[PDB]
Parts: structure tokens; sequence; C-alpha cells
């Protein structure tokens, strides 16, 4: 069936790996390398194609933030460049609505973006939309009921517990209920119509706690914590379960992949990546 | 301009 793809990441330098995990049989497959190494990117899927968005190439030869959008077709095992964003976005967050990719926040050098732009695959074109109310890098992004949510992050000075949401039909952002915890570099995704925020950095320590937002009650509630605290993790959903991949915990680069089963409210470590890394892009198709 | 030592990112673990 569908596979969990992880692209890029960092360990000693930004990485070029593309690897796919099959949860059904527990196997990993190494696929075509990214054309340029990337960490701090985000992954998403539209129409069966995997996109790698933003990030940076941090190596001993220097750092270059990325405005790149690249597309991987599992059917060809090839990467194809697409149109670049208006600005480089390291530690970007992305979400998909109506088959368009929204690129949210991130940084370019010391600039922490509030800007947001939208990609239309059929036209290979990016368009700026209304900026967020807050500058946010290491921002978690998810889509619920065709609204875009931007959760936590770092504004250039402070790590954030705030969250906001974007209504495309009005092209407007509004603040929602703040999280219980400050989280920069959390994994944020939607599962069964709730927005989950897992891990992150609270300004002092990495987190293993996980909370979920219900738009109906406007409340964030804690669920079972992950076994391993982590920030700059990748998060995705496969067959109704959340998977978190890698990250950093202040001491090590995680290879751990943990799986959250909402039906039992438990996490387990289901596999490990081929090597420890943070700042991966991850998506499922 | 001064070839400064790299600094650790507390959130990502990257050195820059």
């Amino acid at each position: 069936g569908r596979l969990i793809y992880t692209a890029g990441g960092y360990f000693r330098q930004s990485l070029s790996y593309l690897e796919a995990y099959n949860p059904s049989d527990g196997t990993w497959l190494r696929l075509a390398d990214l054309q340029v190494p990337r960490s701090g990117l985000a992954g998403c899927v539209v129409g069966g194609l995997l996109y790698a968005v933003g990030g940076r190439n941090n190596s001993p030869d220097g750092n270059t933030d990325s405005s790149a959008l690249d597309c991987y077709n599992p059917m060809t095992n090839q990467w194809s460049p697409c149109a670049p964003m208006s600005v480089p976005r390291n530690r970007i967050g992305v979400g998909v609505i109506d088959g368009h990719i929204y690129a949210v926040g991130g940084s370019h050098g010391c600039i922490h973006h509030n800007s947001v732009e939208r990609y239309e695959p059929e036209r290979d074109e990016w368009h700026l939309v209304a900026p967020m109310l807050t500058r946010r890098i290491g921002v978690g992004v998810a889509v619920l009921n065709r609204l875009l949510y931007a959760v936590g992050g770092f504004d250039g000075t402070n790590r954030l517990n705030s969250a906001e949401c974007y209504y495309p039909e009005r092209n407007e952002w509004r603040m929602i209920t703040a999280m219980n915890t400050i989280r920069s570099g959390a994994g944020v995704c939607v599962l069964h119509n709730c927005i989950y925020a897992a891990g992150g950095y609270d300004g002092q320590d990495q987190l293993n706690s996980v909370e979920r937002y219900d738009v109906e009650t406007e409340t964030w509630t804690f669920v079972a914590p992950m076994k391993h605290r982590r920030s700059a993790l990748g998060i995705t959903v496969h067959q109704g379960r959340i998977y978190v991949l890698g990250g950093y915990d202040g001491h090590t680069f995680l290879d751990s992949v943990e799986c959250y089963d909402p039906d039992t409210d438990t996490w387990s470590e289901v596999t490990r990546m081929t090597s420890g890394r943070s700042g991966v892009g991850v998506a499922v198709t | 301009a001064f070839f400064a030592q790299l600094q650790l990112d507390e959130e990502t673990g990257e050195f820059l």
C-alpha cells in the first residue's frame, strides 16, 4: 500500500537521502537522492506526487537557504524541479488545500517570515497570500475542514505557544486558542479531524508531550506522550496512525520512528531510520 | 568577517 517517504534532514551536514518505509512489512527502501541536499524542509503530497519544499543546504562549504520546490514521482523514481518560491524558507511549514500547496513562514538568514504563498501544480506558479499575524519559523502546519492552521514556532525572539488559522475564501488569518505548551519545531498534523502537536522545544528543553486541538470545543488537550522527546521531527499520518520521525533532543540526533495509535492512545517505537537525523521532510503516498 | 566559531541551534542541532 502507501509508503512513508522521508527526504533530506541533517547529521553533520544537510542530507540528500530519500527513503521509504513500509509499515505493513517493516521494510525500508532507498530511493533517488535529492538533487541538492536539504534540511529544515517540508514534505507534502498532491495527486500522488511528493513535493520537497524550502529548507537549506548547510554544509562545511557554507549555508544556502532554499526557495526550491522539487517534485518526486514514485512511479518514475525521479525528481523534477518546479518553480521556486518568492523567498527562501528554512524551517518552513506546509499544508495542502484544494490541491494547492501553502508554504508558511520559515527563515531566510536572520529574516523570520510572516509571509505565506500558494503553489498551483497545474500552472507551476506561486502566488503570495495574506501574511500570518506572527512571524514563525519551525512552524507546524495542518489543514482541517479546508482551513489552514499555523501552530507554534519561533518569531525571531521568542518561542511560541500561539496558533492562528487562515480562511482562504476571505484571505484572512485569525488567532485561535493558544497551546498549553510553548512549542517550536513541533510535528503538527491532522488526524481524525483534530490537529495534533507533538514534541518541539519550549525554550529550555525538548518535549515529549503531545496535545490535540478540537475546533468544536476550541480546546487543546494532552494525549499520551511520546517515549522520546524531540524537536525538528517529521510527522505524518498513515492508515489512521501518526508517525514521528527523527529529530534532535539536545544530546543526540534521533533515528527513532514512533507510531501513535489513537484507538488505544499509545505510542510505540516501530522502526528506526537508517541513521539519526533532524529536520526531515516527510509525506505519505 | 572574523571567521567566528560555529554556533549550535538548540532546536535542530545544526551548527552555523
